[PDB]
């Protein structure tokens, strides 16, 4: 898989 | 001066460069005052750190200089670095502010624990943590104090770690049995923390809280059972007087500690729950290393040569750890860092 490029801090 | 400008932060003078711009506190020592800012000769924002008194006595300068040659022992992703280190002093003789320049992050790991993560962010994650510790190892450096707070990520999924050992988490909830119990440790203590920050990742709630370490022990044992006599032998008798005369836990489960309606491939949350238990054990010598933990199927997916094989530019001699300077020895040996 291709590693995520999002994280969401809120 | 020319190169320089300065800006009040509160009762605080920050003299900077003038590359960097939009100055604001963050942060306040203690061990100095952090701004954040933005580089506009890098495009990029970063945080700087004026060190609190550095020269006041011998204590506060042999900090100083550690701080510098740790800095210089890691350069890895997936560990916070030293992007510059200037003074505006021009000369030894009035040397006296240091300032530690260093990437700006978006937040730690606190808020992030508590949300709902896939397997794939909740892996890379850790994949990036066990990296950054692999590399802090092999510099000869233990953490010993990881936890969400001192662990920093970007919302590109990017995670640093700082403080070689807001929100804010006290240590102990993650330090390991070995440290608590005061036993000695080695690489794998940093692998405890690992487990437990992956555990609350995994429901949302610190999983050993204690008032103090008497209750952490509790909280340990009522969850994973009494250890083996092997490992309580390994005690000091006062603590082993204690620790061998609570009433005996079996432990519960990993399944039943984390089970399936935790997680979101039925494969996936076998094999996080699989590394949990290798992860979350009390004696050291039953603990997965770091490179077993690399090496598992729920983080090998991420594998890659050059970040976890990546050799740091030093090793950390811990001689300077019983190494004894008067003050202005010290602050020669931290101004010849600083200018180089």
């Amino acid at each position: 898989p291709k590693r995520p490029t999002t994280l969401n801090l809120f | 001066d020319n190169q320089f400008y300065s800006v009040e932060v509160g009762d605080s003078t920050f003299t900077v460069l003038k590359r960097y711009q939009n100055l604001k506190p963050i942060g306040s020592g203690a061990q100095g005052i952090v701004c954040a800012a933005y580089d506009a000769v890098l495009d990029r924002n970063v945080a700087i750190k004026k060190l609190s008194r550095p020269f006041q006595n011998q204590t506060h300068a042999k900090r100083a200089y550690r701080e510098l040659v740790l800095m210089k022992c890691v350069n890895h992703k997936n560990i916070i670095s030293l992007l510059n280190v200037f003074t505006p002093q021009k000369t030894l003789e009035e040397f006296q502010d240091v300032y530690l320049v260093m990437e700006l992050m978006d937040a730690n790991l606190c808020q992030v624990i508590q949300m709902e993560l896939d397997h794939e962010r909740m892996s890379y994650l850790l994949y990036q943590m066990l990296c950054g510790i692999k590399h802090l190892h092999s510099a000869g450096i233990i953490h010993r104090d990881l936890k969400p707070s001192n662990i920093v990520v970007k919302s590109d999924c990017t995670l640093k770690i700082l403080d070689f050992g807001t929100p804010y988490v006290v240590t102990r909830y993650y330090r390991a049995p070995e440290v608590i119990l005061g036993m000695g440790y080695k690489e794998n203590v940093d692998i405890w923390s690992v487990g437990c920050i992956m555990g609350e990742m995994v429901r949302h709630k610190i999983l050993f809280p204690g008032r103090d370490y008497i209750d952490q022990w509790n909280k340990v044992i009522e969850q994973l059972g009494t250890p083996c006599p092997e490992f309580m032998k390994k005690l000091q008798p006062t603590v082993r007087n204690y620790v061998e005369n609570r009433p005996k836990y079996a432990g519960l489960t990993f399944p039943k500690l984390f089970p399936d309606s935790l997680f979101p491939n039925k494969l996936k949350a076998s094999q996080a729950r699989d590394l949990l238990s290798k992860m979350l054990v009390i004696d050291p010598a039953k603990r997965i290393s770091v490179d077993d933990a690399l090496q598992h199927p729920y983080i090998n997916v991420w594998y890659d040569p050059a970040e976890v094989e990546a050799p740091p530019p030093q090793i950390y001699d811990k001689q300077l750890d019983e190494r004894e300077h008067t003050i202005e020895e010290w602050k020669e040996l931290i101004y010849k860092e600083v200018m180089n």
